[PDB]
């Protein structure tokens, strides 16, 4: 449980985060599927257990780098996923590595997304 | 002239909360976009005229050469359809632009300035106008003679 | 003014976990990279919708601290700072009129940016 | 493959990178191993006997 | 067997109108908070199905048609049903689906089984000491070349007469779809006289027969009782429809629970 | 000002008087179902 | 790409299998004609907007 893996249960298979929930299946429905006709859930074939089935990080990889002339710096930004693999920082967009926090306010040079943008600067 | 703008600020507190309709301009966005993703995954269940939809299930049930004619059925019709979703945003991206070009419009026009353009403010003589934040979107209230 | 922002990725959405479905992709060239970064243009576009719109200035106004202003009542239209996030009375109703989902669509495939200009820095707008 | 660097100049066909944010890969977790669960062996024909 | 009852009187087929019946839960995939399609076969709203009823002077055990399948409601007090018999000529001719309770559990097997006119489980001198045990068997003669055989939960079932208006209801659906044999159950208490009540209910499986053979008819096994020609059976009423193919709107709940159905 | 509306309808082009024909645009999905509506739009527009 | 534009032809004459693999240009055929025009339409509906 909660770790990424490639679940087989009966005789469906998938990858994705297996977390136990507190949704109540039918006694006779085992697998349970979400609005878009794609299982969000799973009871566990022998034990008594709900498995709420997560798909498993995944998304962009942006790089903030200035002009060349400028510097080679390079921060890597994650999108809709937090640090996992791994100046390790968290944003609403997501990962963010190889920048500094600084509080104080400045001008929009570099967007990075809610609100927060990246420059090149002491 | 105090009795009949503060009266009327309050008209717009009580339309605007009574009244959930006006604006259905900017629930329409949201029910576009939900729409176009909804339908956009649910392309992924057709079997595009395969044997079956799953990948997995023509490639340990077919053999090699089977499910190569099969996997080439499900990536043309997964592209097609994702080509269709793509070519209906832009197409609806052109539409957003445009309203949001006018936003701009009345933004200097109604509100920084005063316009003396015929209901392009709103019906009256154009008085001065308070821009208000909504969701994807922007309110305007004009005050007009 | 502002539409959802989406990003569509091309390989994994046509073929899922799937390395024979992903080698026969490549025979199709560049169809792949021209869907994905068409979604990427709008994105930005959707973007230069907001500050082409709400911020027509470049300071910050504030209003006196004394209010009288001849017995007209702003109050409503005004942001009130009693709230946890600045709004006006209007926008009040405004956010809740209007209408989690975008996550369970990033792990479906679709991916839902969030958008450069928070809803806060709106409201300051 | 060397630094992100090279990524994103591999990304913009050339070495001159502008100041900017570019979108030069996909982040995705592979599964840590391979989980199998089936139901009973109830209902056993008795062989042994 | 071959000898017809004696107060038993034919009676003209009346019909009623079913509202909401023929719902149940398409399949083992479990969904909540959604409004689901399924097109499969169902009892058409507002549909006139069958009225049939067993009584001291009319008794009804005919052969009805399978068809694809049939669906099946039934209030009960005494619990006068014992079971239901299937096959193409309900006898050894070939092979032939029988679900039963024996009062101990329920027997499920497919076997060739010898017709009789009036097949039925009879008993006789209650008076006192109520008795109602398994003593004169008049559904089949003899059973063989048995090709399945099944035991489900046990269930007592209580043949004592009553008096009064109906407090259970029964709703069954029967159906064969590429050689698989579906059952559903449904129980509930209902104040009940004549015809049917006005409510939804969701069918559940209840047990799963992959079976494959054809079903064109079926009967449905009664109890008869006398404190054979001259025994009777309590009072009962069941209904008998055929079902379509037609399309439901499944609104389920946050529980999972079907709230609605609707007809389109 | 208006634009001549026109509705076509998917199921009608596509298959003429063919029942398997039509069989298989339901493995296409929404693609029929999904033109009826950008066409609807068009009109409602026009309106407008 | 079908042998002909007609499907009352194809389907009697082909089987039901053949006649699918036909009737498959045909109905790509139509649905690129179709998407073509409702993609003008959207794009000409613009221009009258």
């Amino acid at each position: 449980k909660n770790k990424c893996v490639n679940f087989n249960f009966n005789g469906l298979t998938g990858t994705g985060v297996l977390t136990e929930s507190n949704k109540k299946f039918l006694p006779f429905q085992q697998f349970g599927r979400d609005i878009a006709d794609t299982t969000d859930a799973v009871r566990d074939p022998q034990t008594l257990e709900i498995l709420d089935i997560t798909p498993c990080s995944f998304g962009g990889v942006s790089v903030i780098t200035p002009g060349t002339n400028t510097s080679n710096q390079v921060a890597v930004l994650y999108q809709g996923v937090n640090c996992t693999e791994v100046n390790v920082f968290q944003t609403r967009a997501g990962c963010l590595i190889g920048a500094e926090h600084v509080n104080n306010s400045y001008e929009c040079d570099i967007p990075i997304g809610a609100g927060i943008c990246a420059s090149y600067q002491t | 002239i105090a009795n009949q703008f503060n009266s009327a600020i309050g008209k717009i507190q009580d339309s605007l909360s009574s009244t959930a309709s006006a604006l259905g301009k900017l629930q329409d966005v949201v029910n576009q976009n939900a729409q176009a993703l909804n339908t956009l995954v649910k392309q992924l269940s057709s079997n595009f005229g395969a044997i079956s939809s799953v990948l997995n299930d023509i490639l340990s049930r077919l053999d090699p050469p089977e499910a190569e004619v099969q996997i080439d059925r499900l990536i043309t019709g997964r592209l097609q359809s994702l080509q269709t979703y793509v070519t209906q945003q832009l197409i609806r991206a052109a539409e957003i632009r445009a309203s949001a070009n006018l936003a701009a419009t009345k933004m200097s026009e109604c509100v920084l300035g005063q316009s003396k353009r015929v209901d392009f403010c709103g019906k009256g003589y154009h008085l001065m106008s308070f821009p208000q934040s909504a969701p994807h979107g922007v309110v305007f209230l004009h005050v007009t003679y | 003014v502002s539409m959802t922002k989406t990003s569509v990725d091309c390989t994994m959405y046509i073929c899922g976990d799937s390395t024979e479905c992903s080698n026969l992709l490549l025979q199709y060239g560049s169809f792949c990279t021209q869907l994905n970064r068409a979604l990427t243009g709008i994105a930005v576009e959707q973007d230069k919708n907001t500050q082409e719109v709400f911020a027509q200035v470049k300071q910050i106004y504030k209003t006196p601290p004394i209010k009288d202003f001849g017995g007209f009542n702003f109050s409503q239209i005004l942001p009130d700072p009693s709230k946890p996030s600045k709004r006006s009375f209007i926008e009040d109703l405004l956010f809740n009129k209007v209408t989690d989902l975008i996550c369970a669509q990033k792990f479906n495939g679709l991916t839902v940016l969030p958008p450069l200009l928070t809803d806060e820095m709106i409201a300051q707008y | 493959a060397l630094d992100p660097l090279s990524e994103t100049k591999c990304t913009l066909k050339s070495f001159t990178v502008e100041k900017g944010i570019y979108q030069t890969s996909n982040f995705r977790v592979q599964p840590t191993e391979s989980i199998v669960r089936f139901p009973n062996i109830t209902n056993l024909c008795p062989f042994g006997e | 067997q071959c000898v017809n009852l004696t107060t038993r009187t034919q009676l003209p087929p009346a019909y009623t109108n079913s509202f909401t019946r023929g719902v149940y839960y398409p399949d083992k995939v479990f969904r909540s908070s959604v409004l689901h399609s399924t097109q499969d076969l169902f009892l058409p709203f507002f549909s006139n199905v069958t009225w049939f009823h067993a009584i001291h002077k009319r008794f009804d055990n005919p052969v009805l048609p399978f068809n694809d399948g049939v669906y099946f409601a039934s209030t009960e007090k005494s619990n006068i049903i014992r079971g239901w018999i299937f096959g193409t000529t309900l006898d050894s001719k070939t092979q032939s689906l029988l679900i039963v309770n024996n009062a101990t559990n329920v027997v499920i097997k497919v076997c060739e089984f010898q017709f009789c006119n009036d097949p039925f489980l009879d008993v006789y001198y209650h008076k006192n000491n109520k008795s109602w045990m398994k003593s004169e068997f008049r559904v089949y003669s003899s059973a063989n070349n048995c090709t399945f055989e099944y035991v489900s939960q046990p269930f007592l079932m209580d043949l004592e007469g009553k008096q009064g208006n109906f407090k259970n209801l029964r709703e069954f659906v029967f159906k064969n779809i590429d050689g698989y044999f579906k059952i559903y159950s449904k129980h509930t208490p209902i104040n009940l006289v004549r015809d049917l009540p006005q409510g939804f209910s969701a069918l559940e499986p209840l047990v799963d027969l992959p079976i494959g053979i054809n079903i064109t008819r079926f009967q449905t096994l009664l109890a008869l009782h006398r404190s054979s020609s001259g025994w009777t059976a309590g009072a009962a009423a069941y209904y008998v429809g055929y079902l379509q193919p037609r399309t439901f709107l499944l609104k389920y709940n946050e529980n999972g629970t079907i709230t609605d159905a609707v007809d389109c």
